[PDB]
């Protein structure tokens, strides 16, 4: 009953973490959205060769004073802008870049002290199932890499401040949890039994099959 | 109380960040998973020798059967936990069962005589109960559950082991488990072979699972590092 | 008793009983867009192509092919993979072995869906060269391959190149040839992707892979090989319709 | 956790500013949109020669068509990708297209010839495969998936090319598309006219859509700067 | 194609035709005074106890087993003899001998009833170490033993140590092994004694003998030797009551 995929693939499973600033060179977060990155989802997620599944994205955004010496302080509310631009979408370069405000990115603002931002991601890809495996080139010509198909894109994932809060510096950290939903799952293949190196190939190191023993008999 | 909190285990409606936006209908894909049970029930080559050097090579499954020096010799054993034993925590069996906590049913094994169409001998397999300790001799061995396996009539033996059960919480490794029973071969009759066929054979180990299996409380694998 | 299955111009022997190992529980049956996606079916295409034999000696580790690229230069399968583009089809493997009674060993035949290999050398992925050998058999390596600045696939026998457990491959549509009850397997495989249709020369659809689990061996005397012959049909194969709506 | 939260793409109901006033009914209006399929598939003047300053006058949509120096010549050729190609991305069909990340369908295409009603030719409109290359020559046009079109007799060719769908993502501009075919002309024959009679003519393409054509995952269009 | 007969915790394998020999027409079935004599079966017991393999050369006389001595040792049957002291038992021999079809050879398989076996010296009987052999098997011999002061068996062989005609041994229940056509022998010795119930460790009821008529003949290369095996399970064995009426 514990092991139908549904309750084997529906984790609430933290993917990434970083930190942006309201002032400073860092000033916003970028991810492109790919479930290869945490290798205890990787290695659930690679017990099938096709997966389709749905996403629900949960953050945890919290704000931290940073050292500073700006003297008369008296911080607003912090308002934070996260949007999610969908495969084949224009992307920022900045900041206060015009692609902010593009109606179809569906970002969301979210104010300080209430409950977490989350949204829902639907199936995104253009054929009938993403493949955890590929056997391929990308590309007909030699050009094309290998090994990565690209009908498994899920996006890219941009955060911001909407607004500077005070005038002293203040750091805010992102969490991702990535949560799969209505998970069906096809072919079965084996488990890695190797150590994963990249995130982008199935490049391993060779490795013995099992640990060992003192004897046949023992 | 219990309100405006987020729980990393809750089920919940969201909202979606893309409506009205057509997703591709399903198709017919061979070999559909719905349960992982399914999986811990496909035989898989078990790595019996897994001795030193053996593990690093291709000669840790297979199992060395010599003719001389065995009148009574025990040819193999090991503890009978899938999940948490050298032999069979790295199997597809012991791999299901490495992500939960509970886990209680039966285990299948298979043994396949890979020799000569013209070797015939005999062995001894014999099943110690969970608290007895693995058998000293061949006698200890025969006066409890055993099977005597001829190879000449018969190429491959199956056995349908009971009473497995989680034995440790978290992960531990150990030979010899206390709540665990043992499985051993023994030399009843050596290797008879003719004349320019060789003497020397090996066998293999195929484990899986039953109907009556279960597995509760999942949790993290210990083979990430 | 022996048998024989004519399919097209092609004939060949097999035992009566040859249990057949259907590869999903699904026969590669046909497809069930209108104008927008017209498709035409092959039928001549369907027969039996032999490939060439393979010496199994006491020190082969292994060997692995490609489905379609084994055929992709033999007569119609090699053809239609250059003119019409989109095509779907599933296979029927029929690996067989002849030795002597005074032969022992063991294999195991496995078809692997997307066998992604892996590289000796982690920054980059292996050159198309080590990775798809046409007309002729890839082989396996008992050591390790050296890591450096090259694109030589892995290729070790125990990790398969895919980095697994080779005890567990038997997850996959298999079958096991043991010299002194199995002599021949026979493997029926679905169409299995996630499109109806793909590109034959940018994706392979399934590998077949022949591991000797126990090492060939026999007395001073007996011929020092085993010779494994494999023989592949294109089965329920469909292509593009190049015609005009 | 999802809610206190301003996502754009939500739906909602909304507290009206102004209740209690009386909107003004709606009436006829000829010409109601219900779709934009509807708009894609009104066929659109297709500027095929868009060749340096053609662009920049009148003569970019008229194809020139002469007589002398054209045994077996072609007169034209471009692929077969709507969006995101310099003849087709700025008609009604490609305009529309250029909103969608993924389209896939049928596109019908229609050729005028604009001549005395004294000139009779022929034409050779070949079809090429995605996968196959534009033809060399006029035989290989002819070995394939050609029309021949007598202009004596009919004054207009119509076309139906089917697989046609998205090539790329975002936005590209390239010559020869990999995975789209390409229609080009040949002269089967020469333009032959009476005296008095102007044997320089030319024609134009006409672009439209088909009932099986799908638009999904709207996006930006690239056009605005 | 084998077959599987389980008895209790034990398995043994052996062929679809068995050929079994019950010993004299009758099955080993129960008995058929009250209280003045009550008696008590015993049922686990029952199973298949598998003795010391011997191994068979070209010089090799024979073999001896007593079927009430054998298993005191082993089991059950061992302990009982101990508790118990009237007891009636049946037995059902299961000599099985594996060698190629390169080896050649005959043995003959009997039960032999009260047995009772001649002394060297003719003026006293033998002692019982050198009549009883417990877990192991007791063996003829080719020359006679030298006579003297000493309690030592009669053991030629042709004699059989009962002094009669070896080849006479046929009447008493039988079976051959020919190397060339028979593999095993099954013999089902019903209860036999002029007693319903008798002491077990003051009396021999059954004795197993496997005589070589032909020598066992290989060619330099084969295994020299082969393994005879011995399986004796007690059938419908039953023990006086320790209840008080």
């Amino acid at each position: 009953s514990e092991s139908t995929i549904e309750n084997f693939l529906c984790r609430s499973a933290c993917v990434y973490f970083t930190e942006y600033e309201n002032s400073g060179a860092k000033r916003y977060a970028e991810w492109v959205l790919t479930p290869r990155q945490a290798a205890q989802l990787r290695r659930k997620l690679e017990f099938f060769t096709y997966v389709r599944f749905d996403l629900e994205l949960t953050f945890v955004i919290t704000s931290t004073q940073q050292p500073s010496t700006t003297q008369n302080q008296d911080a607003q509310i912090l308002t934070h802008q996260i949007m999610y631009v969908p495969p084949g979408g224009p992307v920022p370069d900045k900041v206060d870049s015009y692609v902010w405000q593009t109606s179809t990115n569906p970002s969301v603002f979210w104010t300080e002290g209430n409950a977490p931002p989350r949204m829902s991601i639907p199936f995104l890809s253009i054929g009938n199932a993403y493949s955890n495996f590929y056997d391929g080139w990308s590309e007909f010509s030699r050009n094309g890499v290998y090994g990565i198909n690209t009908l498994n894109n899920m996006g890219t994932l941009y955060a911001r401040h909407v607004n500077a809060g005070s005038t002293g510096p203040i750091k805010s950290t992102i969490r991702i949890y990535f949560k799969p939903k209505h998970v069906k799952a096809w072919i079965p293949r084996p488990p890695r039994l190797c150590q994963y190196e990249k995130a982008k190939n199935v490049n391993f190191q060779p490795s013995g099959v099992t640990t060992t023993r003192q004897s046949i008999t023992t | 109380p219990g309100s405006c909190q987020f729980l990393t285990s809750d089920d919940f409606q969201s909202p979606s960040a893309m409506p009205q936006y057509d997703v591709t209908p399903e198709m017919r894909i061979p070999g559909e998973v719905k349960n992982l049970m399914e999986i811990a029930e496909v035989d898989s080559v078990v790595p019996v020798q897994n001795v030193g050097e053996k593990v690093n090579s291709m000669e840790a499954y297979q199992i060395p059967v010599r003719s001389n020096e065995g009148s009574g010799t025990q040819v193999f054993g090991f503890p009978l936990q899938p999940g948490y034993s050298s032999v069979f925590s790295r199997t597809l069996l012991g791999e299901i069962l490495n992500y939960y906590t509970h886990w209680s049913g039966s285990i299948k094994l298979t043994f396949m005589f890979c020799g000569s169409a013209m070797a015939t001998g005999k062995f001894l397999l014999a099943y110690s109960p969970p608290g007895a300790g693995a058998p000293t001799k061949r006698v200890d061995a025969m006066l409890g559950t055993h099977v005597v396996w001829d190879v000449g009539l018969q190429s491959s033996c199956v056995l349908c082991i009971p009473w497995i059960s989680q034995t440790h919480y978290r992960y531990v490794t150990s030979d010899e488990y206390t709540a665990g029973g043992f499985i051993t071969c023994w030399y009843q009759t050596n290797i008879v072979v003719p004349a320019d066929a060789q003497s020397s054979c090996y066998i293999m180990c195929f484990v899986s699972a039953c109907n009556d299996f279960s597995v509760r409380l999942l949790k993290d694998t210990p083979f990430i590092s | 008793r022996a048998r024989s299955i004519t399919l097209g111009n092609s004939t060949i022997t097999t035992q009566e009983c040859a249990n057949v190992v259907v590869g999903y529980g699904v026969w590669p049956d046909y497809l069930k867009t209108a104008e927008d996606q017209p498709t035409q079916p092959d039928v001549a295409t369907c027969r039996f192509y032999t490939l060439d034999s393979v010496q199994w000696q006491k020190t082969s580790p292994g060997w692995w092919w490609k489905l379609p690229d084994a055929l992709s230069n033999l007569g119609l399968f090699g053809q239609n993979m250059q003119y019409h583009y989109l095509g779907r089809t599933g296979y029927t493997v029929h690996v067989q072995c002849n030795a002597s009674k005074f032969h022992q060993g063991c294999l195991l035949v496995v078809c692997v869906p997307e066998a992604e290999m892996g590289c000796a050398t982690l920054d980059n992925t292996p050159s198309s060269a080590e990775l798809l050998g046409g007309d002729s058999a890839k082989e396996f390596a008992d050591k390790p391959v050296a890591s450096g600045s090259n694109k030589l696939v892995q290729r070790v026998v125990y990790n398969a190149g895919m980095g697994v457990g080779v005890g567990n491959l038997t997850i996959f549509p298999h079958q096991w040839i043991n010299l002194r009850t199995n002599n021949s397997a026979t493997i029926v495989m679905p169409y299995t992707n996630s499109v109806p249709m793909d590109n034959m020369f940018r994706h392979n659809n399934v590998t077949l892979m022949v591991i000797p689990f126990v090492p060939l061996d026999y007395c001073p005397g007996s011929t020092t090989y085993v010779p494994i012959t494999v023989t592949i049909a294109p089965m329920c194969a469909e292509y593009n319709g190049l015609r005009l709506a």
